[PDB]
């Protein structure tokens, strides 16, 4: 009766989930009535909820990006209402998540890279990566661990060309949950591979095609293999990602420590880049980045200089750049002028298309 | 005379090989080397270490790998008891090795397949190689209160910057064996943390292209503040450690 009636009325709801916009907003409204409403009732509903999800995630991505975003951030601030059950559905989840990935690292015999690097896995990584992110700022923070021992699991499984934007859209993730807590996650190891690819280093190949999204992408095409143009593009995911990584830990008291091993690996590629390749633009983009790295580094440096850090007290230290806000460093400022140009670019050819849709029109 | 023989079969095999540069037969081949070099004659041990040399070279013109095994086989031929006492009267010098190794820290940070992978040198990981070449430099078995202070600070301080930007399971070996290192020597190293301790006689050279180039005493360690709030709760406690340590010295 009451257990039945509950589970139909939410299956309904999911299926609404599944289903436009005033959809979402009206479905979204009836989850939060549920769960507020609500123990083993809210259970039930985040895991029904759960599920739901992933289906939403299953389908596809090509437009429905925004449904997708939309539906995880609502998602959100369920299981930040629920905590504690929610905490244990958390690790129940990505415990089958880590059975999943391990079981396929074991028996990779066939397509085991496959059932791995899908969309399901990557939006469930998302999902619990901005979940996270906007609820630890308590009993679900010491999860972390399992999360990011996970990804990059994902990002080591098989590191290929081909499979280029899934490892850049996920560490888009996992930067967004180091901007939101305060927990430091390695991914420059991960972006000098990619700069240590083959696919950048060798000549590109001259074609015409159409510049790919790095929104809906999970394969590349086989025409997309030299194509200066696949060059260009993961030349500015790596150019952005590094840039996001450096700025959001561009002021720490240890800033020189942490990037001049970065700097000289950029470095040592930018000399073997001009002893191989030809891409005049992403040569001088990473230059200038090198630029704003040695800057900011001379300039924590000098801030730095004259603080004391006693074993027995860390009071300058635990004091030190309290007062300072992230636009103040040259990458605070480079990233803001990147910001504003990646913006108007976006602009340029979002509309681009929609006049050229209203053209064929 | 058989085992003269049999050495001289046995080494032949070994030498061939290395010219071959087998990539699946370095481990056992240089596991061989480094346990008869002993019985081997002296000048054939020096033609050894200077071999080692050319193929660290040729590596430098998988290669981390080589590099490493090639450093540890090194490291154990010289630690070994009797080329030990044979040191000054035979003329073995590590100092390109050690500036090798120093050199190649970063690469070896900032490499994917550190954690890819009763035996002394065909270790099948990177990461244990690197911790067998930092035991042997700065914890070698003997004269352990002999260590050149500035060599420690140096390697002390690269292998922070390491543990900043390597893996995980690396990051806690080093941190334990940077605990190792303070455990041991702590007074020649405090200075790397105290900042009143610290010398103004010169600028820190990061990229130095020799360890006493690079002058240590100038800067002291600041990474405690990134190693506090590395996502791995292992490598905290392990951080934690060093600064009860640094503290109870």
């Amino acid at each position: 009766s009451f257990r039945k009636l509950l589970k139909m009325l939410i299956k309904t709801v999911v299926a609404f989930w599944s289903q436009t916009d005033s959809t979402r907003i009206t479905a979204f409204l009836v989850i939060r009535r549920l769960v507020v409403i609500g123990k083993a009732v809210r259970e039930t509903v985040l895991k029904a909820s759960y599920q739901g999800l992933v289906q939403g995630c299953r389908v596809t991505n090509a437009n429905t990006l925004s449904g997708i975003n939309l539906m995880k951030n609502s998602a959100a601030e369920l299981w930040g209402l629920d905590q504690n059950l929610g905490y244990t559905t958390a690790f129940t989840s990505i415990r089958q998540l880590a059975i999943h990935l391990r079981n396929s690292i074991i028996n990779n015999k066939n397509q085991a890279y496959r059932n791995v690097y899908n969309w399901q896995y990557v939006h469930s990584l998302d999902f619990w990566s901005c979940v996270l992110s906007e609820h630890c700022s308590s009993p679900l923070r010491p999860l972390i661990y399992p999360l990011v021992q996970v990804t990059l699991g994902a990002m080591r499984l098989i590191p290929t060309a081909i499979y280029f934007p899934l490892r850049f859209h996920l560490i888009r993730s996992l930067l967004r949950l180091s901007r939101a807590t305060d927990t430091y996650i390695p991914l420059a190891s991960a972006l000098l591979e990619v700069l240590q690819s083959a696919e950048m280093k060798k000549p590109p190949k001259s074609s015409t095609l159409k510049p790919l999204d790095f929104a809906t992408a999970y394969k590349t095409p086989k025409s997309y293999l030299r194509t200066r143009v696949y060059q260009d593009g993961v030349g500015e995911q790596v150019v952005e990602l590094l840039s996001e990584f450096f700025v959001l830990w561009s002021r720490n008291i240890a800033f020189p420590e942490f990037a001049l091993p970065t700097i000289v690996a950029l470095k040592r590629w930018m000399k073997e880049m001009r002893k191989g390749n030809k891409n005049a633009k992403l040569g001088s983009s990473l230059v200038v980045l090198v630029q704003k790295l040695e800057m900011n580094a001379k300039f924590i440096e000098e801030r730095r200089a004259k603080v004391d850090f006693a074993p027995k007290d860390r009071a300058q230290v635990d004091a030190f750049l309290k007062d300072l806000e992230w636009e103040k460093t040259p990458l605070g400022a480079y990233v803001v002028a990147q910001r504003k140009l990646r913006e108007e670019r976006k602009r340029l050819m979002e509309e681009a298309r929609r006049e050229e849709e209203r053209k064929r029109r | 005379r058989i085992q003269s023989e049999i050495l001289k079969m046995v080494f032949a095999t070994y030498f061939r090989i290395l010219k071959a540069r087998v990539p699946h037969l370095m481990g056992a081949v240089l596991e061989g080397l480094a346990k008869y070099a002993h019985l081997i004659n002296q000048d054939f041990f020096g033609d050894l270490l200077e071999a080692l040399k050319d193929l660290i070279r040729d590596t430098d013109r998988d290669t981390s790998r080589e590099s490493l095994l090639c450093t540890v086989t090194a490291f154990a031929l010289l630690e070994g008891q009797d080329a030990h006492n044979a040191r000054s009267d035979l003329h073995l010098d590590l100092s390109f090795f050690i500036t090798n190794l120093y050199r190649s820290l970063l690469s070896l940070s900032l490499n994917p397949d550190l954690e890819l992978g009763n035996n002394k040198i065909n270790l099948q990981t990177t990461t244990v190689l690197l911790l067998r070449c930092l035991t042997s430099v700065l914890l070698p078995p003997w004269n352990i209160r002999s260590v050149p202070p500035i060599r420690l600070a140096a390697f002390c301080k690269q292998l922070m910057t390491l543990a900043l930007q390597v893996p995980e399971k690396s990051s806690q070996a080093i941190l334990g064996l940077l605990q190792d290192v303070v455990h041991t020597h702590g007074r020649k190293v405090a200075a790397l943390w105290n900042t009143e301790e610290r010398k103004g006689d010169g600028t820190y050279k990061p990229l130095s292209e020799t360890v006493e180039g690079s002058n240590p005493f100038t800067t002291t360690i600041w990474e405690g503040e990134l190693l506090r709030k590395h996502y791995c709760p292992k490598v905290r406690e392990g951080l934690k450690a060093m600064e009860k340590e640094l503290r109870s010295i």
